[PDB]
């Protein structure tokens, strides 16, 4: 469950701060910010501020929720 | 081991009257030093 | 200048603690052509007293961290002290004197640079300026320890009585002045006159 | 007592109350990036130009992949 | 025999944890020294014959209230259960029936690695010793500060830091008290020198303490005003204008009362919410006794040695006199 932390970009951090469905957000991702493909097909979802990025798929969905609601209750409370 | 030298250790309400009480015990006690 | 010594003075008396001497000197507001002479009472009347009482050292230290010139005048007053009036004082009145500069060097208010200018030899040496060292070091010893004063003393140079350079004998004369003291920061002059002889 | 330092009063103590203040005071795992990257963008032009049916892209990805191992040992 | 608290021996001094011990009239004191394994061997010996998992062993813990919540022990759990241990070990020892030794009377501090002032109160000084390696900056501090030297390496390695305890306090406000009761129909010269008396008994036994005490300050100011109150009420009077400060520290010679200062100073205040947590700088000065006058009255306690300042000369002037007299026996002079 090896994971690790990038920072957000500041213009970046701005538009998500105005709280602004894959193939939209991946095509507004790749042609503003400067994303990677592999990056950008693979996201879970976004709680305000803070995004989780993937890097064997049914292992992956079968604990989806599971996962983002640990992601949440994580940045809800940090470390 | 180390208590053991001595000579003492753990190894070996309410009554009607006021100035026989135990409130007034206390405050002479305390009062006259 | 009796009554503004006089007002100095019963400034120095009418305070219990030395922070608040500090307060009542520091609210006279007095400008730097009496800085120095203020200075000098707090010295003079420092040295009345049978012992050294620690309200001269804390007032003092409050004068050095309020403002830079009365840093300079505790500069110009040591170099003053040091230079000239010790061959006025009586032992007593080095003993409070020294053990008041050694209190405020150890604290490190006073510079290792003020010590600069004390160059120990026979002839520049006074009898009451030997026992002033003493008491200086006395005083540094018993606050800071060997080791701390071996590195504050190797922070900075001290040409004078530590002569590195030196003399084959000025060495040996600081050897045996300071082993009469008893401080037992010897060795490098040790290793040094042990190159010099040979 | 402003600041919180004087007196609750001045009566009481006997004094004047006066407060004045003081003057004394790993390479295996960028790899994998990389390689997951490539994917992506291969499946971004399958997307862009004539690939509805998945088994093509799938493939074309595939043959990515392997190339892609093959060029990392 | 030995001298007060020296040993033949390093061996005979680690040999038991009871390190020194002292008895005043019926003031015990009692300075013990654990290793990690006695001190919770007695712990669990006390947690198993007194049981307390609801950790009341803080409550009813009797602690140095004069000193601030840093300065004073910390209710560290393990140090409260090592010090009620102790307690109990002590009270086992001796029979009620001899003393009535309580746990209300008594002072228990545990210098530890959570707490590190090591507390006592002898003789009217509230004590606290707190070590060089244990304060975060060494700071100079007050005239109400010791220099404790190690005698092994000459080196000051600890600050004891002294206050007037809150008994002896009280005890010379009950002294000014009774200085104004007993002085019914008395001369305003007999108030005077009984202030005079009662006051170079405050600052010749306190000597040095009384700067870092913030109550005995309180209360001389209060008292001294009660003096002069009580020379003013004999003329029925009180008016500032009317009675200068040139009227009371006049001395007897002169035709004056005589009395000696020691509330013309500034009384060192800071903030009432902070200082009974931390060790508070002197950040503000109230006026102790204002005048109308800029009369700067001199202080007696500048004009006596504190005791410091007293040892260490004590010690000097004793190794002169000793080095003197194995001098005179040495030139067979009587000297």
């Amino acid at each position: 469950i090896s994971v690790a932390a990038e920072p957000m970009d500041s213009k970046m951090i701005q538009d998500l701060s105005r709280n602004t469905n894959p193939r939209k957000l991946s095509k507004i991702l790749r042609t503003e910010y400067g994303w990677d493909s592999l990056a950008s097909r693979n996201v879970w979802s976004f709680y305000n501020g803070n995004v989780l990025i993937n890097d064997s798929p049914e292992l992956l969905s079968k604990y989806k929720e599971q996962i983002i609601q640990g992601f949440y209750w994580a940045v809800k409370e940090g470390p | 081991s180390w208590r053991k030298g001595t000579a003492f250790g753990r190894h070996k309400g309410y009554i009607n009257d006021m100035t026989k009480s135990e409130y007034h015990q206390e405050f002479l006690h305390k009062h006259v030093r | 200048d009796v009554e503004f010594k006089k007002k100095i003075y019963l400034v120095l008396k009418s305070s219990l603690s030395g922070d608040e001497a500090a307060h009542k000197l520091l609210k006279l507001k007095i400008a730097n052509n009496l800085k120095k002479s203020v200075v000098d009472i707090i010295i003079k009347s420092s040295l009345q007293e049978s012992t050294f009482s620690k309200f001269y050292s804390i007032l003092s230290e409050r004068m050095i961290t309020f403002h830079r010139s009365w840093q300079t005048a505790y500069n110009e007053t040591f170099e003053q002290n040091y230079t000239q009036d010790i061959e006025d004082y009586e032992t007593d009145q080095l003993r409070i004197l020294g053990k008041f500069w050694g209190h405020l060097i150890s604290y490190e208010f006073l510079p290792m640079d003020c010590l600069k200018i004390i160059k120990l030899t026979e002839e520049e040496s006074c009898p009451q300026g030997r026992i002033f060292i003493k008491f200086l070091f006395q005083e540094l010893v018993n606050e800071l320890g060997l080791d701390e004063l071996q590195l504050r003393l190797n922070s900075s140079k001290l040409d004078g009585m530590f002569p590195l350079e030196g003399d084959a004998e000025h060495i040996r004369y600081s050897i045996n002045f300071f082993t009469a003291i008893g401080l037992g920061l010897t060795e490098d002059m040790r290793s040094r006159l042990t190159i010099i002889q040979e | 007592s402003y600041n919180g330092i004087g007196l609750k009063s001045a009566k009481g103590s006997s004094t004047s109350g006066h407060v004045q203040r003081s003057l004394a005071s790993i390479e295996t795992h960028m790899e994998k990036r990389e390689i997951e990257v490539q994917v992506s963008e291969l499946r971004d032009r399958l997307e862009e130009e004539e690939t509805l049916s998945e088994e093509q892209i799938d493939k074309k990805c595939e043959a990515l992949r392997a190339k892609l191992t093959n060029e990392w040992q | 025999p030995n001298e007060f608290m020296q040993f033949k021996s390093k061996e005979v001094e680690k040999a038991h944890p009871i390190r020194l011990y002292t008895r005043y009239l019926d003031r015990i004191y009692m300075l013990f020294h654990f290793e990690e394994d006695e001190g919770e061997e007695l712990t669990d010996e006390y947690l198993a014959e007194n049981p307390d998992p609801n950790f009341e062993n803080s409550i009813g813990y009797n602690n140095r209230k004069c000193w601030p919540k840093d300065s004073r022990m910390r209710l560290i759990r393990q140090d409260v259960n090592l010090g009620r241990a102790v307690f109990w070990e002590i009270q086992s020892r001796v029979p009620t029936s001899l003393t009535s030794i309580k746990w209300e009377n008594a002072f228990v501090s545990v210098y530890s690695k959570n707490n590190p002032n090591l507390l006592f109160s002898m003789c009217g000084f509230e004590v606290r010793i707190l070590p060089r390696q244990r304060m975060e900056e060494v700071v100079s501090n007050d005239e109400g500060v010791w220099d404790l030297v190690d005698e092994r390496t000459k080196q000051r390695t600890a600050k004891a830091y002294l206050k007037v305890s809150e008994e002896e306090i009280k005890k010379f406000d009950s002294r000014i008290r009774g200085i104004l009761m007993a002085s019914g129909s008395t001369t305003f010269t007999k108030v005077a020198a009984k202030w005079n008396t009662s006051l170079i008994s405050l600052f010749t036994y306190f000597r040095e303490a009384i700067v870092a005490t913030e109550p005995l300050l309180d209360i001389l100011v209060k008292g001294e005003t009660r003096i002069q109150n009580r020379v003013k009420l004999g003329l029925n009077s009180k008016m500032p204008t009317r009675f200068p400060p040139a009227v009371f520290y006049t001395p007897k010679e002169l035709g004056g009362l005589g009395m000696i200062s020691a509330s013309h100073i500034l009384i060192p205040a800071s903030d009432l919410s902070w200082s009974k947590q931390t060790d508070t700088g002197i950040t503000h000065f109230r006026a102790g006794m204002t005048h109308e006058d800029e009369k700067l009255i001199p202080t007696i306690f500048r004009y006596i040695t504190t005791w410091e300042n007293e040892f260490l000369d004590s010690q000097r002037v004793w190794a002169e006199y000793a080095t003197k007299r194995q001098e005179a026996i040495q030139q067979n002079r009587r000297l």
